[PDB]
């Protein structure tokens, strides 16, 4: 198997400027002369889309502002200028041999400034505890760029395993995410223990924000 | 023109055998192209599972080798995809497609895909749990233990929509789906105003309203 | 200009069909309201000359409108006629192996319009990446459309050209002989 590995897995880009993804395949591609890596755009709900093919080419209907270059094993794909429709998935497709690959995947995302976090801790309600289960849920709000961590700690025991996480996409407006951290307990568990607490790392805080509450 | 079209069952059982359906129009099976498959899974990774050549010769992916079979019929312009069994691992976006024999192949041409969820699960209706807490507070509501997606989220009935997430479901592993939408808010107003998430889950016929106050 | 060999050719003409023939050749003719050809077939396209002792209806015949070229064993006949259509100097014959013939290559349409462009060397009906060109049009041709068929799929006479041609920049992926 050919494997193809793209680079960067998320690049944040700026209306206006020059966008660069990277696809490197393990061993060569070409094919008397001609190089077998295809790229693809896909928008979410959407099935992937022919932008480039044999590595060079551009599609019929594609605009001019996408472009690729590369051969052998090392092959890119140019967008200039990058416009609001250009934020999406992009794939590396080769041809060269069965089984056929695709790259990783490259999210194209919206760049903006810094922003931090606001962090807010919800401890499970008297309803679900007399349900049986106890859900504790920790809120990062409005927050860039996509990177950051939530520990859990349960009178200062660190958490793993027991935790789910989910993201929004990028806001609309503020281009921001929110998070979403879901700590599942048994109500027996939840009532043994007393400190709930929920460790925050952004690069946007100078320093790792707790939230936290008392049983 | 050419357009290829999806079918199925949107949700098999676990150990059962699988059978999708691509209706190509506007072109014959019989010449031109290769007919294949692609599944993407949820972290949006691409899988080449196999195709069927235009004079009717399949070739798969190794990885699938002993449970995979494309077949077609050419009377009524298909071709076909069976998995003699599937597992949790299988949900994916199930993706039919086409590349010109004699070209760099590209994969030009895609169907729009099928969801498929592979799970053991019942219709299930969610339990709405309320997530209460000075500056701007948070709270929301924690949609839990539902089957199948999607389930939707309003506050106020729609007259609230300034500053409200709600985030994808997360699966756990109950197989059941569980999510939360959280909404910011002027701490004065959680003594004046009322705030009141509103969730409806269709295939239960759940319409809920639940009232988020702190205590 | 070599002339072809002759041992194995024939020709004959009968109540509604006329057949130029070879060893690789097969050109056949028919009549409905004219003498008109209506297929052929080349298991390997030569450039010897055909020569006019095995020729049917070979007196007045014009270079420029007969079907098969003259440089590439095209019997210099007025069974070698199609209305509408000129000799096709740029037709896929680098394919070596294909069948001639006058029907719609598949999943296209082909219209009659001056709003064409104008004849040129043959495309096939799939781009270079493999999309399906679905429209054509001809400025003056008769249809059915003289179509070819090898090895890599479908390929249209000179005078049939894509309708949306000046559109998407297609021009940039057309297959062409």
């Amino acid at each position: 198997e050919i494997v193809l590995t793209q680079s960067p897995a998320s690049l944040a880009v700026s209306l206006g400027q020059r966008a660069t993804i990277s696809c490197r395949a393990s061993e060569s591609v070409e094919y008397s002369g001609t190089s077998l890596m295809h790229w693809y755009q896909q928008k979410p709900g959407q099935p992937p889309k022919l932008l480039i093919y044999a590595a060079s080419n551009v599609e019929s209907g594609v605009p001019a502002r996408f472009s690729g270059s590369g051969s052998g094993t090392d092959f890119s794909l140019n967008i200039h200028p990058v416009e609001e429709d250009d934020i999406a998935m992009y794939f590396c497709q080769q041809s060269r041999k069965v089984p056929y690959t695709f790259g990783g995947g490259t999210k194209l995302e919206l760049k903006r400034t810094v922003a931090a976090p606001s962090v807010f801790i919800f401890p499970p309600s008297d309803e679900q505890l007399k349900s049986g289960t106890a859900s504790v849920v920790c809120l990062l709000n409005n927050f860039y760029p996509r990177e950051a961590k939530v520990q859990w700690k349960v009178d200062n025991a660190l958490q793993s395993g027991n935790s789910q996480e989910s993201v929004t996409e990028q806001d609309s407006k503020d281009s921001t995410y929110s998070l979403s951290s879901t700590l599942t307990l048994s109500k027996a568990d939840y009532e043994k223990h007393k400190v709930y607490a929920c460790e925050v790392t952004h690069q946007g805080l100078s320093s790792p924000v707790t939230k936290s509450f008392n049983r | 023109e050419v357009k290829l079209q999806e079918s199925g069952p949107g949700l098999v059982r676990p150990s059962q055998s699988l059978s999708l359906t691509c209706s190509v129009t506007g072109y014959s099976i019989t010449s031109g192209y290769y007919w294949n498959w692609i599944r993407q899974f949820p972290g949006n990774k691409l899988e080449w599972m196999g195709y069927i050549s235009y004079d009717g010769r399949s070739n798969y992916n190794p990885s699938l080798k002993n449970r995979i079979s494309i077949t077609r019929d050419t009377s009524k312009n298909q071709f076909f995809l069976k998995l003699n069994f599937v597992t949790t691992e299988d949900t994916a976006t199930y993706y039919c497609a086409s590349f010109y024999y004699y070209t760099s192949r590209p994969l030009v041409y895609w169907g729009q895909g099928t969801l498929l969820t592979v799970s053991s699960a019942s219709t299930k209706g969610p339990s709405v749990f309320p997530l209460a807490p000075g500056g701007t507070a948070a709270l929301g509501c924690l949609v839990k233990d539902y089957f199948p997606e999607p389930v939707t989220v309003s506050w106020n009935s729609g007259a609230l929509t300034s500053g409200v997430h709600t985030f994808p479901a997360v699966l756990q592993s109950s197989g059941l789906y569980s999510l939360s939408s959280v909404v910011t808010v002027p701490s004065s107003s959680l003594g004046t105003q009322t705030y009141i998430c509103n969730v409806n889950h269709k295939p239960s016929n759940t319409k809920v309203d639940k009232k988020v106050e702190p205590k | 200009d070599v002339f072809c060999d002759s041992k194995l050719m024939s020709a004959a003409i009968k109540d509604n069909r006329a057949v130029h023939a070879d060893m690789g050749y097969w050109i056949e003719s028919a009549l409905n309201d004219t003498w008109k050809i209506e297929k052929a077939s080349f298991i390997e396209v030569k450039s010897c000359h055909w020569p006019k002792s095995h020729t049917l209806w070979s007196n007045g015949v014009l270079e420029s409108e007969m079907i098969i070229p003259k440089n590439f064993a095209g019997p210099v006949s007025q069974h070698n006629y199609r209305p509408g259509y000129h000799t096709q100097t740029a037709g896929p014959w680098h394919l070596g192996s294909l069948e001639m013939d006058f029907d719609f290559c598949e999943g296209t349409t082909v219209v009659v319009t001056e709003d064409c462009g104008n004849r040129g060397p043959s495309l096939r009906t799939t781009t270079a990446s493999g999309k399906l060109i679905t429209e054509w049009c001809c400025r003056s041709c008769t249809l059915p459309p003289l179509r070819y068929r090898g090895e890599d799929g479908c390929w249209y006479g000179m005078e049939i050209r894509p309708l949306k041609e000046k559109e998407e920049n297609l021009v940039n992926s057309l297959v062409t002989a």
